[PDB]
């Protein structure tokens, strides 16, 4: 019953935002980055893009596959091309939506990137991403064998659950390679079923609502003074603050958010075995750990004198 | 928590206002002098008297159930033991209240 | 049986594949357990 | 910046109290954003800091527990008792060996 | 049970008018003014499928 699960994003189209770091400067990408969220425990992240994953370019169901929006036209490749990084590679697992999950090592940013033909795509953001080791032993990286402490992972699948993000009417994208010049005035170009809007200051004040027409304008001589508007009523977008917005109400319904943290099994690493000497009304405590381990005292007596304490060289405690 | 943020109404050679919606911690500011862009170009042709009104509030987390804490008090403590009695070789297992 | 993580499926190895891959029509599992009951 | 900026009543309350010392900050001349400065997670500086919990620090060696919050097996006090016992169990002494 | 609303009709919330594959914008107008409602997701999940 997976389609059941994607058929809510159909309603949904990706967007354009701004991105601060891009392959050169400054620019406006199809793969910015609103969020990652890491605090599942053995690596694992939660990126809201502003792309769509799971979908195809029409709104169907391809498998692994990154949706984005290239300047108004609707472009897909698959999920293998994109790549993401902390300070080591992450991989990618599955995405549903807005958002993916990734297996990241910790580090203060994350950069994603596509490889087109000749043009490459990146967008690195200044989020911070760190890694939650479970139990009383500070590893970095998972072990491999240990017991199984309980843990709190974001969840692999896209199952329905209570938690909601809010989806709006997008607002007028502008655009200029809709307005272009005539041999002596301005010349508007919609879109084939799509109505385009046009404020000028030409005259005094000019406005028009065009549909599937070469509208030209008396009066107006260079095209500076003319802003061409695109509209789009269907296809939602995420009430994003790199968009702008609507008017009246701006509303249009909710969707779920998939890979929410739910509890789990992980399992962790087991310290070396202490080497305990002993003696009258004391005990000696021979320590060598392989990665910092917190030895945690308590006396069973009114007064515990609890003693708490991160070990990570070999030591001697009595 | 999850600060929530609304998209910015811009209005060109215009002046927006505040309408709040008291949602938790809702800031609202209107700001003027903005000549903002979007991948196709500028957005307004006015150079001043443009308007962007920015709007954030303060929303819990996606992952609020499984992961929250619980603040508590707790008072008059009751004790209850589990045990198991022998009276004349007749044994029971019985949970006590003491 | 059951994998540890919660939005897994378990393969006929016991490989975990995420359960969004499960009757999708690509072969993931060793002898296609994703795609035996669709 | 510390445990409780965020007090919602119960996990489904719908109204929360939220003081996160959230700013709104102006725009950069030519972007399309909502820049804020806020505070940190006092929740997140609350899991940073989190002296260590009642199950490793408790006197008397106690087991503290979860689902009911209860404590096990502290080996404090005395527990008295009294039996009331029916005449009919006190067999005679010839019927014992002796 | 729970009545969802495109106008004064009380129409049962597993059973909408309109389905996504039919109609554009209006099933996105549909879910518009149902916001707050707690079958919304019934709403939701009957309004996509016909
Ligand atoms: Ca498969």
């Amino acid at each position: 019953s997976t389609e059941e699960l994607f058929n809510e994003y159909k309603l949904t189209r990706p967007y354009m935002a701004r991105c601060i770091r891009c392959a050169v400067g400054s620019c406006h990408s199809p793969i910015a980055i609103e969020a990652v969220k890491s605090d599942g425990h053995d690596g694992y992240v939660r990126l809201q893009t502003s792309s769509q994953y799971g979908l195809d370019s029409s709104g169907n169901l391809k498998g692994r596959t990154m949706r984005y929006d290239m300047h108004g036209t609707i472009k897909e490749i698959p999920l293998h091309q994109v790549s993401l990084y902390t300070s080591r590679p992450c991989h990618i697992v599955d995405g549903h939506g807005y958002f993916l999950l990734a297996r990241c090592p910790a580090g203060d940013s994350i950069t994603m990137e596509f490889k087109k033909d000749s043009v490459r795509h990146s967008c690195s953001v200044p989020y911070e991403v760190k890694f939650n080791p479970v139990g009383r032993e500070l590893y970095t990286h998972p072990p491999e064998h240990g017991v199984e402490q309980a843990c709190q992972v974001y969840a692999h699948d896209a199952q329905n659950r209570g938690a909601y993000v809010e989806m709006h009417l997008p607002g007028s994208e502008v655009d200029s390679s809709l307005v272009s010049l005539s041999g002596s005035s301005v010349t508007v170009t919609p879109p084939d079923g799509t109505s385009a809007l046009v404020e000028c200051e030409c005259g005094g004040t000019k406005i028009s609502e065009t549909i599937n027409k070469t509208k030209q304008f008396s009066q107006c001589t260079k095209k500076e003074q003319c802003r061409a508007y695109r509209l789009q009523n269907d296809k939602w977008v995420y009430n994003s603050d790199k968009l702008p917005k609507a008017a009246g109400a701006t509303l249009k319904g909710k969707l779920h958010v998939p890979f929410l943290l739910a509890d789990g099994k992980c399992t962790v690493p087991l310290a070396p075995e202490p080497m305990i000497t002993f003696g009258f009304r004391s005990v000696s405590l021979k320590l060598h750990p392989k990665n910092p381990t917190y030895l945690i005292t308590r006396q069973l007596a009114d007064e515990p004198h609890y003693t708490h304490e991160l070990i990570s060289e070999p030591a001697v405690r009595n | 928590y999850k600060t929530g943020m609304d998209s910015p109404a811009i209005k060109c050679c215009g002046s927006q206002e505040c309408t709040p919606t008291y949602r938790p911690d809702e800031q609202c500011k209107v700001f003027t002098g903005v000549y903002p862009f979007m991948w196709g170009g500028a957005y307004c042709f006015c150079d001043t008297e443009n308007t962007q009104v920015s709007k954030a509030y303060v929303m819990k987390s996606d992952d609020c159930l499984a992961d929250h804490a619980e603040a508590y008090k707790a008072h008059t403590a009751s004790v209850q033991a589990f045990l198991n009695i022998t009276v004349g070789e007749h044994s029971i297992v019985t949970t006590v209240y003491v | 049986n059951e994998c540890n993580i919660p939005g897994n499926f378990m393969c006929s190895n016991g490989r975990c594949i995420p359960g969004a891959w499960q009757c999708d029509g690509l072969p993931d599992c060793f002898d296609k357990s994703d795609e035996k009951e669709c | 910046g510390a445990f409780g900026d965020i007090q919602s009543r119960t996990v489904s309350s719908s109204d929360l109290y939220a003081n996160t010392n959230l700013v709104l900050q102006r725009p950069k001349a030519g972007a399309i954003h909502v820049p804020y400065t806020q505070a940190p997670s006092g929740f997140e500086q609350w899991k940073k800091d989190k002296a260590p919990s009642l199950k490793f620090t408790a006197p008397f060696g106690c087991e503290i527990y979860t689902n009911p919050i209860r404590a096990e097996n502290c080996a404090v006090g005395s527990i008295p008792l009294a039996f009331d016992i029916p005449d009919a169990l006190f067999t005679r002494v010839s019927e014992t060996p002796t | 049970t729970t009545m969802c609303l495109l106008a004064n009709v009380t129409f049962p919330c597993a059973q909408p008018p309109i389905c996504y594959d039919r109609k554009p914008a209006e099933t996105l107008a549909m879910l518009s003014v149902n916001v707050d409602n707690p079958g919304y997701d019934e709403l939701l999940e009957a309004a996509v499928k016909c």
